[PDB]
């Protein structure tokens, strides 16, 4: 099969900035008719996905002058000059050349905005989750920015990685930052085991954790 | 409008066969050289092709399914269908029906369907479980973060409100996860210190496939 390679795999971009994104095939995307199928879909939070570009160069309608497409053979580009915030979604390339019909992994074209510490908030398991038998430890790691914030949980000192189920937000389209959830599941056994429960973010290229902890032999 | 349609099933066991059926307006399957097919894309994932039906009964498959797959029509009635049999949970996926036309305003997907929500599970419908989350106290600040957690249920989806929807600023509410095969999702809502406990913050949870519905106050430690 011919593979689509995408580049890059995360965009965030300014509005008012330039956009690029590269699609390199695997193999010529020349149709033995001489064409090339070469397409760009974009696709937004719960809708289909919606044709930009067709035949590698034109815009399928509605699309604005500020989207092109260029490209021949298997080095393929689209640009967008001076994004808006309707532009921001997941961005497709497609070859309808060579069956089976091929999609890139995908573009995330999202906002840049300054970074911000996530407001960390630990919760230990309620009362009633403990009298039906379970344990769940819930940490909101909320409205931080960029979005690979990196949590860990430690148990008594220990760090522990096992039965831990992250969430992750969409981008707010209001404050352009993004949320988490982290959800640490035990026994009520191995749960009534330990004392001290620490959930502590990293962000980034840091240095210094967020921590928010409890203790039960306080709870 | 130059329409797609899919419906069918919704949910699956392992082992079953997966079929949908593609209604079309605004344009026939009689016309040289029209084209409808199947894309798929699972959860937070791209978008996989799957094989494609002409006018002229032409079929194309993609050949990592073509012992599963069968696409067909039916020409008086303007419908397509897809076949997968032998499932699993992997099949999981919204299943779109898209026009591609041959030979010359064709030769793209200009038109999609909405697309359907196929689940593939052998779990058996669950009401779920919720748990309020009140913070430590004390923990501590101008801002308290209140949460619900919505545990064990099947299938998707699930709505969760705060105070009836008279708290909708502040509030994140997080994709489900599955810890199999059931879903669990949170929710974290945040009021001034002012606000909350000297005011009553409750989490409305329905689920339509067990016509639960539910309310959970959140009471402070
Ligand atoms: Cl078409």
């Amino acid at each position: 099969d011919v593979l689509m390679t995408q580049t890059p795999l995360s965009l965030p971009v300014s509005l008012g900035d330039q956009a690029s994104i590269s699609c390199r095939s695997s193999q010529s995307i020349v149709h033995s008719n001489g064409n090339t199928y070469l397409e760009w879909y974009l696709q937004k939070p719960g809708q289909s996905p919606k044709l930009l570009i067709y035949k590698v160069s034109n815009r399928f309608s509605g699309v604005p002058d500020r989207f092109s497409g260029s490209g021949s053979g298997t080095d393929f580009t689209l640009k967008i000059s001076r994004v808006e915030a309707e532009d921001l979604g997941v961005y497709y390339c497609f070859q309808g050349s060579h069956v089976p019909l091929t999609f890139g992994a995908g573009t995330k074209l999202e906002i840049k905005r300054a970074d911000a510490a996530p407001t960390v908030s630990i919760f230990p398991p309620s009362s009633e989750q403990l009298t039906s038998g379970g344990a769940s430890v819930v940490c909101f790691l909320n409205n931080f920015y960029p979005k690979d914030i990196n949590v860990k949980w430690k148990i008594d000192g220990s760090e522990r990685q096992n039965g831990v189920l992250n969430s992750w937000t969409d981008q707010d389209s209001k404050d352009s930052t993004y949320s988490m959830s982290s959800t640490l599941t035990l026994t009520k056994d191995e749960y009534e085991r330990h004392n001290s429960y620490t959930c502590e973010a990293t962000h980034k290229t840091s240095t210094s954790p967020i921590v928010k902890s409890f203790n039960r032999n306080e709870c | 409008q130059v329409t797609l349609k899919e419906s069918g099933p919704g949910i699956l066991k392992p082992s079953q066969t997966l079929s949908l059926t593609c209604s079309l307006s605004g344009f026939s399957l009689r016309t040289s050289g029209m084209g409808v097919g199947w894309i798929r894309q699972p959860s937070g994932k791209g978008l996989e092709w799957l094989a494609h039906i002409w006018w002229d009964d032409d079929k194309n498959y993609n050949p990592s399914l073509k012992s599963q797959l069968t696409i067909s029509k039916d020409t008086s009635r303007n419908q397509v269908f897809l076949k997968i049999t032998s499932v699993d949970t992997a099949d999981t996926a919204t299943y779109y029906c898209v026009r591609r036309a041959h030979n010359v305003l064709g030769d793209w997907f200009a038109y999609w369907g909405q697309g359907t929500l196929v689940t593939v599970s052998a779990a058996k419908t669950t009401a779920p479980s919720v748990y309020p989350l009140a913070p430590v106290c004390g923990g501590t600040g101008s801002s308290v973060t209140l949460g619900c957690l919505v545990k064990g249920y099947f299938p998707e989806p699930v709505t969760l409100t705060w105070n009836s929807g008279s708290l909708s600023s502040g509030v994140h509410t997080f994709p489900a996860v599955l810890q199999s095969g059931l879903y669990t999702l949170s929710s974290s809502v945040t009021v001034t210190s002012s606000t909350w406990p000297s005011q009553s913050i409750t989490c409305n949870v329905a689920h339509p496939a067990s016509s639960t519905k539910v309310d959970k106050k959140i009471e402070p430690r």
